Parts: C-alpha cells; structure tokens; sequence
C-alpha cells in the first residue's frame, strides 16, 4: 500500500527546508 | 466588506513595515525553560518573561550561521514581515533584539504543538477535519496575499495547534514582499509548485499549490509526492501525475485536482476570481468563513494542556549552552533588526 511505501520511507520525520 | 477590512488591513501592515519595531527586550528579561525545537540557525525555547511572569517562545538564531548559508535577507524578511502583520491564524511577536552573536525573536507560546506531531500519531485527518484547518489557511493567505507576501514555506512542521484547537501560522523565514515574480528556490521539496522547481520564476500561485499539498497529506495521512531523495519528488511534482486515496471524496478530489494543477492558468487562486474559485467549491459549502474567521467554531480536536509551561505536546530535544561572544559578529549585516 502507498501508506506502507510511507511508512518505510526515509522522510517520515520533520522535513528540512531547503533554498538551493 | 471583505475589501474595506483587507484595505484598512493593507494601511495598518504599511505603516508597521515602513517603521518597524526594532530592540523591544533583552536576553536577560527571560528565564530560558526548554527547547521546543531546534532549526538550522539555533533552535526555539519555552522561556518565561520575568517581570510579568509569561511564557514565551524565544526564536534563537546564531548571526554566523545565517550569513554562512547565505540567509541574510530572508532572515531580515522574516522578522520585518512578522513585526508588521495581524491575522487570527498567524503567531503574534512579542519582543525582538539581537546581541554580539545572535537574533532573538519572542512569539506567542503556543502550547498544542505541530500540527506534524497530531498528524502522524493520528495517521490521517477525517474531512472535516482537514477542512477545518484549510479554511484558516485560505483566509490567512488571503490576508498575506493582499499584502503583497508570498509565505513559500506551508507544511504540518510550520503550523502549531493553539489551546482552543486553531492554527498558528509559523516561520515566515522564506516569506517575502513582492510584486511580481520572484526567482528564489526555497520552500521544502514535498511542496514545491513546479515552476519553482523548473527555476521559472513564479508568484504567489505557489502557495496555492502548496496547500493542495497540505489538504491531501492532512487527509491522507502521506504527502501526494514522496520519495527517499528530493531529487525524485521533483520528478513526481514536475508529472504532476497525483493518485488518491480510495477514502478521498469525489469533491475533496475536484478540489486537489484544481489546486494540484501546473497549468496556472488553470491553477485555483490564481484565476479572475481569486481565492473565491476556493471559498466557494463543493468541499468548502459546509464552512463558515465569518465564524472561522471570528474563531466561533468549535475545533476537532483540543490538545490536553496542563498549565502554563507545560511541553507535553511537544518532542524533547537535546539542550546547549547559549553562548554570546564578546566580540560583534555579523553588526553591519544585521543593522535594521
Ligand atoms: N511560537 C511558538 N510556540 C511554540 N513552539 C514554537 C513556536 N515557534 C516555533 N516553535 C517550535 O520550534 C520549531 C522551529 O520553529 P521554526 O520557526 O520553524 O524555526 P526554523 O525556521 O529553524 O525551522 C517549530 O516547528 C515548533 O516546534
Ligand atoms: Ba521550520
Ligand atoms: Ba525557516
């Protein structure tokens, strides 16, 4: 499932802004 | 009516902006309690103001870190934005001041933590729920817009959940005043309007885009485009190809395919009738602009508060010594904070 594929997923956690 | 409070709202801000409050308290006027949470310039804490008692949250950001990444200007953005705005949803500055080594910004302490933390203990919100919380969105960018500010940085990690359950909007580090297009690539790679990433310069549609985003994660309980790399999700924004859930109403879906939209042209908010194409879909009938506006509705969810000072809604973080040099750093650069 898309939620599992989430889940297991490396960006579950606070996500970083970026300014590239 | 909706124009004459925007109008007395634009002289209001106007004034702020062109004479902002500078210097309004010191570091030693608070007692530093615990860290609420960290960033990549310092780190925010629950403080407690001597003299009258309150707690707060104290915005710590380290000068030399700032000008390493070459933030400066948003830095200064951020605070002479937020000095100068007035909006139930947003988080209100109380003080701000800077030493020889950093800048400080005292907000609002708002108690009920991120809207993140809610979201993936939860796993997804019902539709109404989201709803409620999107229609505060809505009106606070139709607030920030009318201002000529585009905001460039929603997501669950910025919004806090107040003591009677609405949103406090929070880091305005990318926002920024403008007329017309702008080209920075800034914001955070789940969402990102596509033309930002396409380096085309764009507007404030993109806030428009993101909040599609953040609609579909509140009810979904996952983002519309993710990936283990940005790299990837960039991909997958730039396809705009979206999938929903099985759950997700015929309405709500209408709506994210309008917000979702890289055609802007298309792309709802950014059309003849503005933020009106949004307030007035199908999945928004059932709300009440005025009474949400007016706080009168009653909220979802109420997160469990047990005092003042109390961090229950909120991750524990490793602390550190606040260190301020005796030497200057960074004085010219920061001048106007
Ligand atoms: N006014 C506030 N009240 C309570 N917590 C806050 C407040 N402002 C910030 N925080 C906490 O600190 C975190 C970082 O604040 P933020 O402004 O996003 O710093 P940064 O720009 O480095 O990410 C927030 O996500 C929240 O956890
Ligand atoms: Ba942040
Ligand atoms: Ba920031």
């Amino acid at each position: 499932t898309t939620y599992a594929d989430f889940i297991a997923s490396g960006r579950t956690g606070r996500r970083a802004s970026i300014h590239d | 009516s909706v124009k004459e409070f925007l109008a007395k709202a634009k002289e209001d801000f106007l004034k702020k902006w062109e004479t902002p409050s500078q210097n309004t308290a010191q570091l030693d006027q608070f007692d530093r309690i615990k860290t609420l949470g960290t960033g990549s310039f310092g780190r925010v804490m629950l403080v407690k103001h001597k003299e009258s008692g309150n707690h707060y949250a104290m915005k710590i950001l380290d000068k030399q870190k700032v000008v390493k990444l070459k933030q400066i200007e948003h830095t200064l953005n951020e605070k002479r934005i937020l000095q100068a705005v007035n909006f139930p949803f947003l988080v209100k500055l109380e003080f701000s001041f800077k030493d020889n080594s950093n800048l400080y910004m005292v907000m609002e302490y708002v108690a009920g933590g991120e809207m993140f933390s809610h979201l993936r203990r939860i796993g997804r919100f019902s539709e109404p729920h989201a709803r409620f919380y999107a229609a505060q969105i809505v009106l606070t960018f139709e607030y920030l817009h009318s201002l000529d500010l585009i905001y460039r940085d929603l997501k669950p990690e910025n919004l806090l959940i107040d003591q009677q359950g609405y949103i406090q909007v929070t880091d305005f580090g990318f926002a920024k005043r403008v007329k017309g297009r702008t080209w920075t690539l800034c914001g955070t790679p789940e969402y990102l309007a596509p033309e930002i990433i396409l380096s085309k310069g764009y507007n404030k549609a993109v806030d428009w885009w993101a909040l599609g985003v953040l609609i579909y994660e509140m009810a979904a309980g996952y983002p519309p485009f993710f990936a283990d790399q940005p790299i990837q999700i960039y991909e997958k924004i730039v396809s705009g190809k979206v999938r929903f859930p099985s759950h997700f109403s015929s309405d709500l879906k209408d709506l994210l395919r309008n917000l979702l939209q890289v055609d802007l042209t298309k792309r709802f908010g950014n059309l003849k009738n503005g933020v009106n194409d949004i307030k007035n879909h199908k999945w928004f009938a059932t709300t009440d602009w005025i009474a949400i506006y007016q706080r009168k509705v009653e909220a979802p969810f109420i997160p469990k508060f047990k005092g003042p000072g109390d961090t229950s809604n909120f991750d524990d973080y490793e602390e550190e010594e606040i260190r301020v040099s005796i030497n200057e750093k960074c004085g010219k650069e920061f001048t106007e904070f």
